[PDB]
RNA sequence: UUUUU
RNA sequence: UUUUU
RNA sequence: UUUUU
RNA sequence: UUUUU
RNA sequence: UUUUU
């Protein structure tokens, strides 16, 4: 006997009622915490600080 | 957003889904500027902000009360695996790693819920706040300094 | 239950009587986070929390007081196999090992049950309670530290 | 709103009794506790009666 | 500094190791939070400065 | 029944 | 009645 | 449950 | 008496 | 009700 955490009764919205929005295929998304922030700031900027 | 972003897919599914991450990990207001971004393995493929936010009639936090229990089992997951712990207590100095499930920006109260935690979550809400004032107005537009003369110039 | 975890089954047997277990050497109080978990031979196939206490009405201790007398038949057993003592009293410093009986979290007191028992379940239960109190309230929403101005800038 | 002389809850104070009962039922069954506590945070799930 | 109790072990060094534990502790408290970031002694003037 | 260094 | 991690 | 330098 | 979003 | 970057 096994399981998954995530599940489909949940209450969640709706847009009509048999769409469920949050697609329960999210198990593998945790990248760093703070590479997702605004206090860090982007890869981009950081390439062209480094190129000027 | 469909009519925006010309999708013709249930793929906005996934990208709301993200929308949830970065929504969480910040603050939430009119007030923001930048960007957004998630990831795909290691890229970054970003995204615009503004008309997720100028085309509700209430306000963000009125429209995204809904997502709320996916997130939590989302943080009981990855906290069981790791010691996680969000933005928004590191800035307002939580002290336990267990009560990670309500450091949220923003929640509805419900009547199948503890009793402690309620206590740090309304405290660190009001007490997060401050100075910040109704300050109704800001300033008039018709600034005529003077009245219009309504004479002539002659030699 | 039935609606969370989608069995179609009367395994939900088995794993309540898995529940009957971590509920008994640990804690009851709805001030519980982390996982809980049984095994099967050597494994340790873990299991969530949640929806198993945000669910019921009134209590915890209010819906697990039936089972009581299974788990005694238990402990007689597996106690009279091997010294085992539950954690309860180990923190509590029971000194009898016959005494295992009734060092439990939580039981309905009944006529059908002896004298001397009675005395450790409740001094031990109202002495290992301390300090805690009734304490009704928390604080209120509406905190406005100032009141609307009301007014208008003009140059 | 706008058409009663004194005000709105000068005229629901009759409704008193119905819902009572209504939320006896409903938390009879189920643990149910308004809202008007739990912004004002209530402790118990038994006073739910007068939470109006 | 640490053990954990377990039903194999005697009666009489648990109440040394209570009596030291909590005995040892003392004066710190559960004292939860420390202070906000949010920390404008003012608020912004939203003016003009002109001659 | 426990408690005998 | 609640409050026993 | 945490808090034992 | 009013004033509880 | 709003106001939590």
């Amino acid at each position: 006997p096994r399981l998954k955490s995530l599940t489909s009764k949940m209450r969640v919205p709706r847009y009509e009622k048999r769409v469920a929005l949050n697609l329960d295929h999210l198990i593998l998304y945790t990248p760093e915490q703070t590479d997702l922030s605004n206090t860090r700031s982007t890869r981009k900027q950081f390439d062209t600080w480094f190129e000027g | 957003v469909m009519a925006d972003y010309e999708l013709t897919e249930d793929k906005m599914q996934i990208i709301l889904n993200g929308l949830m991450v970065w929504c969480i990990e910040n603050g939430t207001s009119p007030n923001i500027n930048g960007m957004w971004v998630m990831m795909d393995g290691d890229d970054q493929v970003e995204f615009p902000i503004k008309p997720l936010i100028d085309h509700a009639k209430p306000t963000f936090r009125q429209i995204m009360a809904h997502f709320s229990d996916v997130a939590e089992a989302y943080i009981e997951k990855r906290n069981q695996d790791r010691p996680y712990m969000p933005r928004y207590g590191l800035q307002r100095n939580l002290t336990d790693m267990s009560l990670a499930r309500y450091a949220f920006d923003f929640y509805e109260m419900t009547s199948r819920t503890p009793i402690r935690a309620r206590e740090a979550h309304i405290q660190m809400k009001a007490a997060a706040l401050r100075g910040a004032n109704n300050n109704l107005f800001g300033l008039d537009g018709n600034v005529g300094t003077t009245v219009e003369n309504t004479e002539r110039h002659t030699t």
